[PDB]
């Protein structure tokens, strides 16, 4: 239950699987939806019930709301805490581009890690979480764009 | 049957590698949370 970035694994699969990462914040854990599908979590022999979700922003925490409510300044760089499958934590710096929707812009990150790598954390200069990496889009050239994901408390 | 393990700190790195690009993209949004290229 340490506040700190956590992987979300699996053994239903061959040998041990990463799946995703997410967020340990204020005693309630933040992912990706697509990355649990919703389902119960096991932390040891404790385990997380999920408490709110929304498969149209892909998001959903454990054991309480949504606590992490930073957003990126449009302006400054940031850095992907990002958790590969089978490989140590790693901070990569970047400056966010643009996601224009109809409904407004989003910050977004021109990072490529594999899928597993989904939940990471992505944090402003304060160390803040401004939102999840995960849930993007293919471009023209082939490479991957992830937007800066992040809930509402 | 999922599980989770710690694997670190949420900490800003201040010599971190710097890489990527900053595209402005107009995307579209749909009902099951899928991004894609306008
Ligand atoms: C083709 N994407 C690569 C990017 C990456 C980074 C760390 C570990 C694995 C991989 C797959």
């Amino acid at each position: 239950t340490t506040d700190g970035v956590y992987r979300v694994m699996t053994r239903r699969l061959l040998g041990s699987t990463q799946v995703g990462v997410g967020v340990m914040q204020e005693g309630v854990f933040h992912t990706m939806w697509h990355v649990t599908k919703g389902a119960a979590l096991r932390s040891g022999e404790g385990r997380l019930d999920p408490y709110w979700g929304d498969v149209k922003q892909d998001l959903v925490s454990y054991c309480g709301p949504w606590k992490l409510d930073a957003a990126w300044d449009g302006l400054s760089e940031v850095q992907l805490l990002a958790v590969p499958p089978g490989e140590r934590a790693k901070n990569i710096q970047t400056l966010p581009g643009i996601f224009k929707t109809k409904d407004g812009d989003i910050g977004a990150v021109a990072l490529d890690y594999p899928a597993g790598t989904s939940g990471s954390p992505i944090l402003d200069k304060s160390g803040r979480v401004i939102g999840l990496y995960g849930n993007g889009v293919v471009i023209k050239n082939g490479s991957y764009v992830s937007a800066i994901t992040q809930g509402k408390r | 049957d999922m599980y989770i393990e710690r694997a670190g700190d949420i900490t800003w790195e201040k010599d971190a590698e710097v890489t990527g690009n900053s595209p402005r993209l107009d995307v579209a949004l749909d009902e099951s949370g899928d991004f894609s290229l306008v």
